[PDB]
C-alpha cells in the first residue's frame, strides 16, 4: 500500500539516473566512486547544485555541513541509506 | 530554544540543550513551547504599527458605518391587531392605544 | 457547509496520502488526469463553496447574502461581507489552479493511487449529499421566515456577480505566475501571508509579559 | 487492486475511477440545468420591482403645492 | 449471527429505554412534554369530535 | 515491486517550454544544464492538461445530453 | 546531524550556505520549473560573476549586501520538507521510538515469544560488553592532555577494535520504528 | 440603492427618517383611508403557531401553506400554488412598504417647498 | 396517571388534529409507527405486565409522615432552649415545605412554556402571574438571612418589616 | 461515635504485636473495614446533626471529611511501604504509630461538640506531623520546613485559645449547640474587632492564607509522601471546617471585616496561579495549586451565603482528593529518577502508558471539568460571589484559564516530548501504584452520581 | 538600498545580518576554539558515562542542579533592601490590592443604595 522498501540498488540507480540527466558530466565517464572535484572537473557550486538534485530526487532535507563532506557518488548512496535505515 | 541550530546532535534533542553546558535562567520560558525570540521577515515595529493600523482602521469605519447605516427605501412594517399588543406580553386589562392601518 | 467543508478535507487528505504526507500546493501538479475522482469531488465542493447557483451552497449562502442587502444593516459590515463573498471564490480559485492544473511538481516516484473502496465511497456519500440536501432539506423544512419577495435585479444577482469577478481576478493574477518575471512582494503581500501578524505579536509579547511578571514579581 | 509505482510517467488508471468521476460531474451538471430550467425564479427574481417614479400623486395623495 | 449486530446493539438498547421512558419517566408530571400540535382551520380533534371552522371568506386575489 | 527505471536518454527539452527558457538564457551567453531532468513532467500523459474553465465544464457534455433528452421526454409525454 | 561540527564557518561555506538558500528561496517564490530554471540560471550567472576577486575585503562586503539581499526579498513562507525542522512531519514519530533497554524489562511470558530475536540481543549485549574497556584505552590514548579540541571520534584502528562509542549510534530505533 | 446617497450626501431634511416615520396625519392628503383588512383572527394565528413577526397581514396564506405541507407530507413538491400566493402577498405587502415610502418623501419634500416658497412671499 | 394530583399539575385538554391525508403517497412515518408498535412496545408491554403480576403478589404500604403542630419561635421565652430547639426545627420544615412550593409552581411555569408552543408569551400569563407572587413571597420570607439562618433572624426581619410597613402608613395617613 | 474512635485505637496494639512481615496488611485491611464502617455516617437529617452524646456529634458537614479522613489512611499505608522498605521494624511500627495517631486526632477533631475539645485535637494533630516531616523526610530542609509549620500555626491559634477562653466567661459555655441557638451579635467596636480578628487568623494560616501560606511550599515538598497526601487532603480542610463551625459566633462583624481577607484570597489566587506557571519543581506546583484552591474557599466562607457554603464544602472534597492522587503521582517518578525536577524525566508517556493515563484524569480533574465535583464546588462559589458583585467574575474567569494553562502545562512537560536518553532505569509501573490511582479517582468519579453527600448541611 | 531590519526583544537580530562575524580578528578565532574545545570535553565528559554499559542510573547534570538551586534556594542570600527593590516589591504587593477593594466597595456601596432606595429589579432573585 505504501511506499516500497528501498533498497540499496534502487538508490545507486535513482542516483546515477541524476547524475547522468547533468550536462556539465558525460555518462561515459560516470562512475560510482568518480569523484566530483578531481576526476570530473567541478566546482563547489555545482556540487551544491547536485545535492539539491539529490534533495529534490528523494523528497528530503541534507544538512549543509552532511552536504559539503559527499565528493563521489557512492558517498551519496551510503549517506541516504544511512539516513533512511536501508540494509539490503 | 527555538532559535538553537535544529541539525546539530544535542544531548537532549527536544530541550535542545547539551549535557554539561550552562543553563539559561529564564530556560522553562523558552521552551520553545512557549515565547519564542526568532527573527521575523517583518521587523517589529512594523508589524505592530501595520496590525494596530488596520485593527484601529476596522473600528472607525464600523462606527462611521453605524453612523450611516444601510438601509430599504420602504416604511416600517405593520402589525393588524394592536401591532399584536396582546401577543406580545398581553397585559389585557388596559385596553391600549389602538393602532390603525390603511391601504395606500 | 457540513458536507462540503468535510468533502474539501477529505479530498485534501487524499492528496497528502497520495502524495507521502506533501501538504504543500507549490510541489503538487497536475493532479486533474492523475486523481479524476478527487477532482470531480473537490471541483464539486468549490462550486458548492462559493454558492454556485442550485448547489447546497446556494440554499444559505444566497439567501444570507440575499437578507444582508434588505436589512438596517452597518454599511462597513455589507462592504465586507461582499468582499469575503469574492475572496471564497478568490482562494477556492487558488486551491484549484495550483493543485490540479498545469505540470507535476512533486517528486518523480510516483505513489499516486485513489483505487481504493473506502476511500471511494466515503467521499462519494458527502458528494451525493454536497449535491442535493439543499434542495432536499430546503424544500422539507417548515417557513419560518418571511421572505425577501421583491428586490431589485441588480441586487437580487450581486452574490453570483462578486464570485464570478472574484473567479476571473484570481485567475489573471494566478495565470501571471507564469511570465518569466520576477519581482519583490509588496507589503499588503506580506500583511496578508503572515495572518496580519496577529500570530507574531499575542503570540510573543503577552506570553513573555505574563510569564515573566510570574517569575520576577510573583515568584521571585 | 494492485497498481505499481512509475518513476517519472503517468500513473496507471483504472476503468472504474474514470467512469465514476464523469458521472458524478455529468450529474452535478445535469442537476444545474434542471433546476434552472424548472426554478429560473429562484435566481432570476419571480415579482418585478416597481418603479417609484412612475405612480402618480393620485396613487400616493399629493396636495397640488398649495392647499 | 446474520443479525445479530441489529438485535444487541439497536433492539435491545431501546426495549430498556422504552421501558424507562413509559413507565418510570412518565410516573411523574411534566418529565416528557410535548409541543402542542398545531390547530389549522379546518381540522377534527380526535378528543372531541368539534370542527375548527373556515378562515373567513377570503378575499381571493387571484 | 520489481521494477525498472525508464531510459534516461528518452529525456528531451524539445517542444516543451524549458527550450523556450534555454533560448532566452542563450540569448544572454548562459546555458541551463539541468533541464533534461525537469524534462520528464512535460513529456507522457502530462503533456497536455485542461484549463480552468475546462476544468469546472468537465462532465458538461454528458449532463447536457441527459438534460435534453429527459427535458424532451416529459414535454411529449405529458400530452395526455 | 552526523558530523562534528567546526569551531567556524569559513567564507567558501559561508557563500556556499548563501547559494543553496537563496535557490531555496527562489525556488519558493518560482513555482514553476521551467521558470526557476531560468531565475536559477541567472542567480548562478550573479554568484559567478564575482567568483575570481582575490580581494577578501571586497569579497566580504558582498557577502554582506547578499545577506540583506536575501533578507529583504526572502519569501515568508518558503518550502520546508515534511521531515525538515519546519516540515508537518518533522517530529510526527518520535513518540514511537523507544529505547532498546526497555526490551530488558520484559516478562519472561512475553520474551518466551520472540526466542532467537533475544538470543541475538543476548550475543549483543555480549559483544557490548566485550569491547568497552578497549574502547575506553583507545579513547584516551588519542586524545591530547589537555582535553579533547573536536567532537570527532576516532575509528577502529586494530583487527579486534570496534569504533569507541558506538553502542548508541548503531542502536538508533528507526525512522519509522511501527 | 441611490436614496442613502442623496440622503447623506445632499440634503437630509429632504428625504424620510426610516426609524422616525410617518410624520404626517394618515388622512393629511387623503379624502378617504378604508383601513387594512385582517383575514385570519387572532385565535388562528395563535392555534397555528405560526411566529409573532409571522402574524402580519399575509398570515391567511401562511396557514393555508402550513396546512397543505402537511397533509401532502410525503410529496414534498405538491404545495407550490400556496407558496406562490403567499409570496405574492409579501409582494403586495412589500410595494405597499414603498408606497408609504414614496408618501413620506413626497409629502416631506412638498411641505418643504411650500412653506419656504410662501415664505419666499412673505419676504417683503 | 394517577400517580400525581392533576390540580397540582393542570394541563391542557389536549386537542390534537386528525388524520387527513390529501395525497397517494404511502407515508412513511405511519409504516414506521406500525413496527414500532408491533415490535418494540409490545414485548416491553408484555414484560411490564410480568412484572405487575410479580408486584402483585406482594403488596405493602409506606405512609406519609405527620408532624404536630408545636409553638413557634414567638412564645417561646429568651433563653427556653427546649422550645427553641422545637421551634427552630418546625422553622426549618416549613421552609423546606415553602422551597418545595416554590419548586412546584417553576415546575409548571417550564411545563407551560414548551407545551404552548410559539405563543408562550401571551398563552401562559397566568404561570408568569403566579410565580412571580410565589417568588415575591419567598423573597420576603427568606432573601437575605445568608448563612446561619435562624427563626430568630426571620422573625426579626418580619419585625423589621412590620415597623417599616407601620411607619409608611403613618406618614400615609397623614397627608 | 465511639464504633469508630475505638476500632482506630486497637490499630496501634494490632500493629504492635504484629509479625514484622504481616504489618502492612494488617494496617491496610483494618483500615478499610473502618473506613467502610465510616461510610455509614453520610445518613444525616435534614434539621438538626446526629447528637451521640454530650462530647460528639456528626452534621452534614462533618460526615465527608470523617469518610475522606478515614478512606485517606489506606492510601497512605499504600504508598510508604515502598520507600520504607530498609527501615527496621521498629521504625516502621512507629510511622504507622504515628499515622494512626494522626487518623484518630483528626476523627476526634471533626466531631468535638465543643470549641475547646477542637482546639485541642486541633492543635494536638501538629505533633505527629510534625515529627513525620522531621524525622522521615529526605532532604536537609524538612528541619527548617517544620519549624515553618509548627510556628506559623501555634503564633496564628494562641490568640484563638485566648478568645475561645473569654468567649466562654462571657457567654458561660462553648458547645457548638448552645452557642448557635444563643447567637447574639457583636458591637462594632474595637475589642469586638480584635475577637474577630483572634478567632479568623488561626484558620487562616492554616487554609491558607495569601501571604500566611510560605509554611505550605516547604512542609508539602520535604514531607514524605504520606504525609504531604495528609497534608494536603485533610490538614488545609481544618481552617475551612472551623471557620464554617466559628463565623456564627462572628456576624455582623464579618460584613465588613472580611475585605482585607477576601481581597487577599482573590489576588492570591491569580498570584499562586501564575507562580504554578513557573515553576522547575513538580512537587511545588502541586503544591502551590493547593494554596490558589483553598483561596476560593476562603472567599466562600468570608461571602456568608448557603451556595457558597455548599460550593466550599464540595472543593474541599474534590481538592483532597485531587491533591492526594497528584501528590502520589510526582511520588512515583521522583522513586525512579531520585529527583523533582520537572524536566529530568520527560516524554513519559512512551515508557508508562496507564501512568500517562492516571497523569491525564488528574489533570482533567484539577482543572474542574464538568461535571468533576471539582467544578460543582467552584461554579457555585463563583455563582455566589457574582452575586456578591458582579466584578468578581474577571478574576474568576483569569483563574480558571491560569488553572488549566499550569495543569496542562505539567502534564505535557513531565507526559510528553521525547524521553531523556540516559534515564534508562524506568521499571514499568507496579499493581501498588496503579492500585493507588485508581482508589483515589474512582471516588472522586463516583461522587458525581450522588453530590448531595458531599454539599453539607446548606443543602 | 532595501529597507533595513532593525532587532527587537522578541525578534532579534539574524546572524547573517550581524557585522561581528564580518570582521574577524585572531582574538575572536582563539574564543572560538576554545569554546569548541569546552564543548567537545563536555561532549566527551558525557558520552563516557552515556555509553557505559555497566552504569544502570540517571547521569548526573551539575548544570540542573546549579539552574535550580540558583532559582530557588539562593535568591534570599543575594537579597539586599534598595530603593529599587523596595519600590517594586512594595507596588507589586500592595497596589494590586487596594486596587481591587476600591473597586469592589466602590461597587457595594453602589449597589447599597440601590437596595435602599429599591431600585435593582430583584424579582426573581431567590439563590443569592
Ligand atoms: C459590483 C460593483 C462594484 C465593483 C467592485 C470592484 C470591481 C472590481 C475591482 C477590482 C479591484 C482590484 C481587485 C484585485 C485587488 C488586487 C489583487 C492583487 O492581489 O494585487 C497584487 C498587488 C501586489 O502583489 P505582490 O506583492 O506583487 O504579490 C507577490 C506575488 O504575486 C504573490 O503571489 P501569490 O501566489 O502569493 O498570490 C497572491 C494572492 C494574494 O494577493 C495579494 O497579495 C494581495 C491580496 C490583498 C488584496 C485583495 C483585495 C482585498 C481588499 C480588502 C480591503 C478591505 C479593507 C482593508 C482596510 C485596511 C486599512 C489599513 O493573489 C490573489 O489572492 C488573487 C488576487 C485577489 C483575488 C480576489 C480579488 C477580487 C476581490 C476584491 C474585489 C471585489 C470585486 C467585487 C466587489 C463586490 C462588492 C464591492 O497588490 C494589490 O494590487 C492589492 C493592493 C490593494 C490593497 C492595498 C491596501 C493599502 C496597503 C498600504 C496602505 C497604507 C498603509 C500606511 C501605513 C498605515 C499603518 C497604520
Ligand atoms: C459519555 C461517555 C459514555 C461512556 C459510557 C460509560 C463509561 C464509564 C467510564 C467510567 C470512568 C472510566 C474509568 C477511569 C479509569 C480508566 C480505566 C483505564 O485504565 O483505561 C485503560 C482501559 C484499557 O485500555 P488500554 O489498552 O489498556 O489503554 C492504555 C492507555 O491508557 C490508553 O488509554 P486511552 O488513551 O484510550 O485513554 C483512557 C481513557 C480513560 O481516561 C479517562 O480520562 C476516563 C475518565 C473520564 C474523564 C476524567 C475527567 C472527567 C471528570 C468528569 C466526571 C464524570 C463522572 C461520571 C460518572 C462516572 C462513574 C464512575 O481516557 C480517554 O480515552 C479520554 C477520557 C475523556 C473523555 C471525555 C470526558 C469529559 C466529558 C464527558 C462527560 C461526562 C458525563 C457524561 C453524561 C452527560 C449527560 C448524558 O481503557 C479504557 O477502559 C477506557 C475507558 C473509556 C474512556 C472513558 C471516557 C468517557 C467517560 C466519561 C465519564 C463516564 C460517564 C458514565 C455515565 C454514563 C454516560
Ligand atoms: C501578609 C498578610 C497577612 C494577613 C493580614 C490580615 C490583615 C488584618 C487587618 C484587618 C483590617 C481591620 C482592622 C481595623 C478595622 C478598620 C481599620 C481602619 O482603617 O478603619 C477606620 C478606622 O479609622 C482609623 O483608621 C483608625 C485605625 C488607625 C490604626 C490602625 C493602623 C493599621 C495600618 C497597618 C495595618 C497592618 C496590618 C498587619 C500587621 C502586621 C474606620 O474609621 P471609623 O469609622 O472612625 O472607626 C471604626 C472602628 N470603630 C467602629 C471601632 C469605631
Ligand atoms: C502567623 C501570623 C499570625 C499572627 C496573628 C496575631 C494576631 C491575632 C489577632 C489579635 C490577637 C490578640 C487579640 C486578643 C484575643 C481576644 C480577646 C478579646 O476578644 O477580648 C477583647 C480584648 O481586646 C484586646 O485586648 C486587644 C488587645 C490587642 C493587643 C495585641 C495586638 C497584636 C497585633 C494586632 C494585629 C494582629 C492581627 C492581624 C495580624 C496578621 C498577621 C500579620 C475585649 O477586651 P475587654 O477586656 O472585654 O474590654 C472591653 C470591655 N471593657
Ligand atoms: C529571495 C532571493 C535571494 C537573492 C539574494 C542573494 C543574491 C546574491 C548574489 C551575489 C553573491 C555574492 O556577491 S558572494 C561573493 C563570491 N566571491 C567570493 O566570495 C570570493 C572568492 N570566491 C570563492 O571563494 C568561490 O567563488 C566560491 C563562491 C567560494 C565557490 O567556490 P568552490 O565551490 O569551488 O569552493
Amino acid at each position: 500500500s505504501d511506499a516500497p522498501p528501498l533498497t540499496l540498488e534502487a538508490i545507486k540507480d535513482r542516483v546515477l539516473y541524476v547524475l547522468k540527466l547533468y550536462d556539465k558530466i558525460d555518462p561515459e565517464k560516470l562512475s560510482v566512486n568518480s569523484h566530483f572535484m578531481k576526476d570530473l572537473g567541478l566546482d563547489s557550486l555545482d556540487q551544491v547544485e547536485i545535492i539539491m538534485a539529490m534533495e529534490d530526487e528523494f523528497g528530503f532535507e541534507i544538512p549543509d555541513i552532511d552536504a559539503e563532506k559527499l565528493m563521489c557518488p557512492q558517498e551519496i548512496v551510503d549517506y541516504i541509506a544511512d539516513k533512511k535505515d536501508v540494509y539490503e | 530554544q527555538q532559535e538553537r541550530d535544529p541539525w546539530y546532535d544535542w544531548d537532549h534533542p527536544d530541550l535542545r540543550l547539551n549535557w554539561g553546558e550552562p543553563i539559561h535562567w529564564d530556560l522553562d520560558m523558552y521552551i520553545r513551547n512557549r515565547v519564542d525570540t526568532s527573527p521575523t521577515p517583518v521587523s517589529w515595529n512594523t508589524m505592530c504599527k501595520h496590525l494596530f493600523g488596520f485593527v484601529a482602521f476596522m473600528l472607525f469605519m464600523f462606527w462611521v458605518g453605524e453612523i450611516y447605516p444601510s438601509y430599504q427605501p420602504v416604511g416600517p412594517k405593520q402589525y393588524p391587531y394592536n401591532d399584536l399588543y396582546l401577543e406580545r406580553g398581553g397585559d389585557p386589562t388596559k385596553e391600549p392605544e389602538p393602532v390603525v392601518h390603511y391601504e395606500i | 457547509h457540513a458536507f462540503f467543508k468535510a468533502m474539501l478535507f477529505m479530498c485534501s487528505g487524499s492528496i497528502i496520502h497520495s502524495l507521502n504526507d506533501e501538504q504543500d500546493i507549490r510541489k503538487m501538479g497536475g493532479l486533474y488526469k492523475a486523481m479524476p475522482f478527487t477532482t470531480t469531488a473537490l471541483i464539486i465542493g468549490s462550486l458548492a463553496l462559493t454558492g454556485m447557483p442550485y448547489l447546497t451552497g446556494f440554499y444559505s449562502k444566497d439567501l444570507i447574502i440575499e437578507a444582508v442587502n434588505m436589512s438596517y444593516t452597518n454599511a462597513w459590515a455589507l462592504l465586507m461581507t461582499l468582499i469575503a463573498t469574492s475572496l471564497t471564490a478568490a482562494y477556492s480559485t487558488r486551491i484549484i489552479f495550483f493543485a490540479f492544473l498545469g505540470k507535476p511538481r512533486f517528486p518523480p516516484l510516483v505513489l499516486i493511487n485513489e483505487n481504493n473502496p473506502l476511500l471511494i465511497n466515503s467521499i462519494k456519500r458527502l458528494l451525493i449529499g454536497s449535491i442535493f440536501a439543499g434542495f432536499i432539506i430546503s424544500n422539507n423544512i417548515p417557513p419560518m421566515t418571511v421572505p425577501n419577495t421583491t428586490m431589485p435585479l441588480y441586487m437580487k444577482m450581486t452574490a453570483l456577480i462578486v464570485t464570478i469577478m472574484g473567479f476571473m481576478l484570481a485567475l489573471e493574477l494566478n495565470n501571471t505566475t507564469y511570465y518569466l518575471k520576477f519581482k519583490y512582494p509588496s507589503q499588503t503581500y506580506k500583511f496578508s501571508n503572515m495572518l496580519g501578524y496577529y500570530p507574531s505579536i499575542m503570540h510573543r509579547l503577552p506570553t513573555y509579559h505574563n510569564l515573566s511578571m510570574s517569575q520576577k514579581s510573583a515568584s521571585s | 487492486v494492485h497498481i505499481e509505482p512509475r518513476y517519472r510517467q503517468f500513473p496507471q488508471l483504472t476503468r472504474s475511477q474514470l467512469i465514476q468521476a464523469e458521472f458524478f460531474s455529468a450529474t452535478m451538471w445535469f442537476w444545474i440545468l434542471w433546476r434552472f430550467w424548472h426554478d429560473s425564479d429562484a435566481v432570476l427574481g419571480h415579482f418585478p420591482y416597481p418603479d417609484p417614479s412612475q405612480w402618480t400623486d393620485e396613487e400616493l395623495g399629493i396636495l397640488p403645492d398649495d392647499e | 449471527r446474520h443479525s445479530i449486530f441489529a438485535v444487541t446493539h439497536v433492539l435491545i438498547p431501546v426495549w430498556i429505554i422504552h421501558y424507562y421512558l413509559k413507565y418510570h419517566v412518565t410516573a411523574k408530571p411534566y418529565t416528557v412534554v410535548e409541543r402542542k400540535p398545531r390547530i389549522f382551520p379546518g381540522d377534527t380533534i380526535l378528543e372531541t369530535g368539534e370542527v375548527i371552522p373556515l378562515m373567513k371568506e377570503f378575499p381571493d386575489q387571484h | 515491486s520489481k521494477m525498472e527505471l525508464p531510459d534516461y536518454k528518452q529525456w528531451k527539452i524539445e517542444g516543451t517550454p524549458l527550450e523556450t527558457v534555454q533560448e532566452k538564457l542563450a540569448a544572454r551567453g548562459l546555458r541551463d544544464p539541468w533541464g533534461r531532468n525537469e524534462a520528464w513532467r512535460y513529456s507522457g500523459g502530462f503533456a497536455n492538461n485542461v484549463s480552468f474553465v475546462g476544468a469546472l465544464l468537465k462532465g458538461f457534455k454528458w449532463g447536457f445530453a441527459a438534460f435534453v433528452v429527459a427535458v424532451g421526454a416529459e414535454y411529449y409525454l405529458e400530452s395526455q | 546531524a552526523f558530523s562534528a561540527p567546526a569551531a567556524y564557518l569559513t567564507h567558501q561555506q559561508k557563500v556556499l550556505r548563501l547559494y543553496k538558500r537563496a535557490l531555496r528561496h527562489l525556488e519558493s517564490w518560482c513555482v514553476h520549473r521551467d521558470k526557476y530554471r531560468y531565475f536559477a540560471c541567472l542567480m548562478r550567472a550573479r554568484f559567478d560573476e564575482h567568483k575570481n576577486e582575490k580581494d577578501m575585503v571586497k569579497a566580504t562586503q558582498l557577502l554582506r549586501q547578499a545577506e540583506e539581499e536575501f533578507w529583504y526579498g526572502q519569501h515568508p513562507q518558503p518550502y520546508i520538507f515534511p521531515e525538515s525542522p519546519g516540515g508537518t512531519s518533522y517530529e510526527r514519530y518520535e513518540c514511537y521510538k523507544v529505547p532498546e533497554w526497555c526490551l530488558d524489562d520484559w516478562h519472561p511470558s512475553e520474551k518466551a515469544m520472540y526466542p532467537d530475536y533475544f538470543a541475538k540481543r543476548e550475543q549483543w549485549k555480549r559483544l557490548r560488553r566485550e569491547s568497552w574497556e578497549r574502547e575506553v584505552k583507545q579513547l584516551q590514548e588519542e586524545t591530547p592532555p589537555g582535553g579533547p579540541r573536536t567532537e570527532a571520534l576516532p575509528p577502529a584502528r586494530k583487527e579486534g577494535d570496534l569504533p569507541p562509542l558506538w553502542w548508541h549510534i548503531v542502536t538508533r530505533p528507526r525512522e519509522r520504528p511501527m | 440603492g441611490a436614496h442613502l446617497a442623496r440622503r447623506y450626501l445632499g440634503d437630509a431634511s429632504k428625504e424620510p427618517d426610516p426609524l422616525r416615520m410617518p410624520t404626517f396625519p394618515p388622512d393629511y392628503g387623503f379624502p378617504e383611508r378604508k383601513e387594512r383588512e385582517m383575514v385570519a383572527t387572532q385565535q388562528e394565528m395563535n392555534d397555528a403557531q405560526l411566529m409573532l413577526q409571522q402574524r402580519d397581514y399575509c398570515a391567511h396564506y401562511l396557514i393555508q401553506l402550513l396546512k397543505c405541507k402537511r397533509d401532502s407530507f410525503p410529496n414534498f413538491l405538491a404545495c407550490k400554488h400556496e407558496q406562490h400566493d403567499w409570496d405574492y402577498c409579501e409582494h403586495l405587502d412589500y410595494v405597499k412598504r414603498m408606497k408609504e415610502f414614496e408618501r413620506e418623501r413626497r409629502l416631506l419634500q412638498r411641505k418643504k417647498r411650500r412653506e419656504q416658497r410662501e415664505a419666499e412671499m412673505a419676504r417683503g | 396517571p394517577d400517580s400525581w394530583d392533576k390540580d397540582v399539575y393542570p394541563e391542557p385538554p389536549r386537542r390534537t388534529p386528525a388524520p387527513a391525508p390529501q395525497t397517494s403517497l404511502p407515508n412513511p412515518v405511519t409504516y414506521l409507527t406500525k413496527i414500532f408498535d408491533l415490535l418494540v412496545d409490545r414485548p416491553v408491554t408484555l414484560a411490564r405486565e410480568f412484572i405487575e403480576q410479580q408486584h402483585a403478589k406482594n403488596r405493602y404500604y409506606y405512609y406519609h409522615r405527620e408532624f404536630r403542630r408545636v409553638p413557634d419561635i414567638t412564645e417561646c421565652e429568651e433563653k427556653d432552649i427546649l422550645c427553641m430547639f422545637e421551634a427552630e426545627m418546625q422553622w426549618r420544615r416549613d421552609y423546606k415545605v415553602d422551597q418545595e412550593i416554590v419548586n412546584i409552581i417553576q415546575e409548571r411555569l417550564k411545563a407551560c412554556q414548551q407545551r404552548e408552543g410559539e405563543s408562550y408569551r401571551q398563552n401562559c400569563a397566568k404561570e408568569l402571574e403566579q410565580f412571580t407572587q410565589v417568588s415575591k413571597a419567598f423573597q420576603d420570607r427568606y432573601s437575605d438571612l445568608g448563612a446561619h439562618y435562624s427563626a430568630r433572624k426571620c422573625l426579626a426581619k418580619q419585625k423589621q418589616r412590620m415597623l417599616a410597613e407601620r411607619k409608611a402608613a403613618k406618614e400615609a395617613a397623614a397627608a | 461515635m465511639l464504633k469508630i474512635i475505638i476500632p482506630t485505637t486497637m490499630l496501634l496494639p494490632m500493629t504492635w504485636m504484629s509479625k514484622h512481615n504481616m504489618i502492612w496488611i494488617n494496617a491496610t485491611v483494618h483500615s478499610l473495614l473502618i473506613s467502610l464502617i465510616s461510610l455509614s455516617l453520610l445518613n444525616q437529617l435534614g434539621e438538626n446533626s446526629l447528637n451521640f452524646s454530650l462530647t460528639f456529634f456528626s452534621d452534614s458537614l462533618s460526615a465527608p471529611l470523617l469518610v475522606l479522613t478515614t478512606w485517606l489512611l489506606p492510601l497512605m499505608l499504600m504508598a510508604s511501604q515502598s520507600h520504607l522498605s530498609k527501615e527496621t521494624t521498629t521504625r516502621k511500627k512507629l510511622y504507622i504509630t504515628m499515622l494512626i495517631l494522626l487518623q484518630l486526632f483528626l476523627i476526634m477533631t471533626f466531631t468535638a461538640t465543643e470549641l475547646i475539645l477542637f482546639y485541642i485535637l486541633f492543635e494536638a494533630t501538629l505533633v505527629p506531623t510534625l515529627i513525620i516531616i522531621t524525622r522521615w523526610g529526605n532532604q536537609t530542609e524538612r528541619l527548617n520546613a517544620g519549624l515553618y509549620f509548627l510556628f506559623y500555626t501555634l503564633a496564628g491559634s494562641l490568640p484563638l485559645l485566648v478568645a475561645l477562653v473569654y468567649i466562654q466567661n462571657t457567654t458561660g459555655s462553648l458547645n457548638f449547640l448552645i452557642i448557635h441557638y444563643w447567637s447574639h451579635p457583636l458591637s462594632n467596636s474595637w475589642s469586638n474587632i480584635f475577637m474577630w480578628l483572634a478567632c479568623i487568623m488561626a484558620f487562616m494560616v492554616k487554609m491558607p492564607l495569601y501571604g500566611l501560606h510560605l509554611w505550605l511550599p516547604k512542609a508539602h515538598v520535604e514531607a514524605p509522601i504520606a504525609g504531604s497526601m495528609v497534608l494536603a487532603a485533610v490538614l488545609l480542610k481544618l481552617g475551612g471546617y472551623g471557620m464554617m463551625r466559628i463565623t456564627t459566633i462572628l456576624n455582623p462583624l464579618t460584613n465588613y471585616m472580611a475585605y482585607p481577607f477576601l481581597m487577599l484570597s482573590m489576588w492570591g489566587m491569580i498570584m499562586t496561579s501564575s507562580i504554578c506557571l513557573r515553576q522547575t519543581d513538580l512537587k511545588s506546583l502541586i503544591a502551590y495549586s493547593s494554596v490558589s484552591h483553598m483561596a476560593l474557599v476562603i472567599v466562600a466562607i468570608m461571602i456568608q451565603t448557603p451556595w457558597s457554603f455548599m460550593g466550599a464544602t464540595a472543593l474541599m472534597i474534590a481538592h483532597g482528593l485531587t491533591s492526594s492522587m497528584l501528590f502520589c503521582l510526582a511520588n512515583t517518578n521522583y522513586e525512579r529518577v531520585h529527583s523533582r525536577t520537572m524536566i529530568l524525566a520527560r516524554g513519559l508517556q512512551t515508557l508508562l502508558p496507564l501512568m500517562a493515563t492516571w497523569w491525564l484524569v488528574a489533570s482533567l480533574t484539577n482543572l474542574a471539568l464538568p461535571p468533576s465535583i471539582n467544578l460543582i464546588g467552584e461554579l457555585f462559589i463563583i455563582t455566589a460571589s457574582f452575586s456578591w458583585s458582579n466584578i468578581t467574575i474577571i478574576l474568576m474567569g483569569m483563574n480558571m484559564m491560569i488553572t488549566a494553562l499550569y495543569s496542562l502545562y505539567m502534564l505535557i512537560t513531565t507526559q510528553r516530548g521525547k524521553y531523556t536518553h540516559h534515564i534508562n532505569n524506568i521499571k514499568p509501573s507496579f499493581t501498588r501504584e496503579n492500585a493507588l490511582m485508581a482508589l483515589h479517582i474512582l471516588p472522586l468519579l463516583l461522587l458525581t452520581l450522588n453530590p448531595k453527600m458531599i454539599l453539607g448541611p446548606l443543602y | 538600498s532595501f529597507p533595513k531590519y532593525k532587532p527587537s526583544r522578541l525578534a532579534t537580530l539574524p546572524a547573517t545580518l550581524d557585522p561581528a562575524e564580518y570582521d574577524i580578528s585572531p582574538e575572536t578565532r582563539k574564543a572560538q576554539a576554545e569554546r569548541l574545545a569546552i564543548r567537545s570535553r563536555l561532549k566527551r565528559e558525557y558520552l563516557l558515562q552515556y555509553n557505559d554499559p555497566n552504569r544502570l542510573g540517571v547521569i548526573e547534570d551539575p548544570a540542573l542542579i546549579r539552574w535550580t538551586y540558583a532559582r530557588s534556594a539562593n535568591i534570599y542570600p543575594n537579597f539586599r533592601p534598595t530603593p529599587k527593590t523596595s519600590l517594586l516589591g512594595a507596588l507589586f504587593g500592595i497596589g494590586p490590592l487596594f486596587f481591587w477593594y476600591y473597586v469592589f466597595k466602590t461597587d457595594r456601596d453602589k449597589k447599597e443604595k440601590l437596595i435602599q432606595e429599591g431600585k435593582l429589579d430583584q424579582t426573581f432573585n431567590i439563590s443569592y
